[PDB]
């Protein structure tokens, strides 16, 4: 279970995949009136491209030809969709004194020397052959 | 002038290497060319800048 409730992480992956749906760029000419969260709208065009689009960034592009061209950016590229970046190794650690579990399981507070954290404690689950 | 009056034809001397150690043949042209021309050409390109207004190439 990644977080306490999985409402927000379920909303968050559905929103970061919507941003890959519509993505492109609007090459404008030379203004500093835009920001990466402005949510501009296209009005005077045909039926294909009319509507409000939310930006992702601006690119300024000073050069000799073309003058100054503030390119706008729409959309986000892709996403990995991991709950956390995975570590798939077996590690060893020492048991760390005694500290009661604030999450009210029976988790045993250990260290991990792969981390250089001698002060902080990590609660870990105990696997028994039988348990019952 | 200053010695005598006789035509000095041009001579085409050829080698094989750049330096001239190894010689090829040679020939002197009858009927001097009546015109020679040497043409120069130096190529420039206008440098561009977006800060200042100084104009060089």
């Amino acid at each position: 279970l990644p977080e306490a409730t999985l409402q927000t992480l379920s909303n968050s992956w559905l929103n970061y995949q919507q941003m890959t749906g519509v993505q492109g760029h609007i090459v404008l000419a030379g203004t500093r009136d835009f920001a990466p969260g402005e949510s501009i709208t296209l009005s005077g065009f045909g039926a294909g491209l009319d509507g409000t689009a939310m930006l992702s960034g601006v690119n300024q592009q000073f050069d000799t030809q073309y003058g100054w061209r503030s390119e706008l950016v729409i959309g986000l590229p892709a996403s990995m969709l991991e709950p956390a970046p995975p570590v798939r190794s077996l590690h060893i650690g020492t048991v760390a004194g005694f500290t009661a579990d604030p999450q009210h399981l029976d988790r045993i507070a250990i260290h991990l020397p792969a981390l250089n954290l001698p002060d902080s404690l990590i609660f870990a689950r105990l696997s028994k052959p039988w348990a019952s | 002038s200053l010695l005598e009056r006789g035509l000095s034809k041009l001579t085409l001397n050829a080698w094989k290497d750049r330096e001239g150690k190894i010689p090829a043949g040679s020939m002197s042209a009858m009927y001097n060319p009546e015109t020679i021309q040497l043409d120069y050409q130096t190529r420039f390109d206008t440098e561009d800048t977006i800060n200042t207004a100084s104009q060089s190439n």
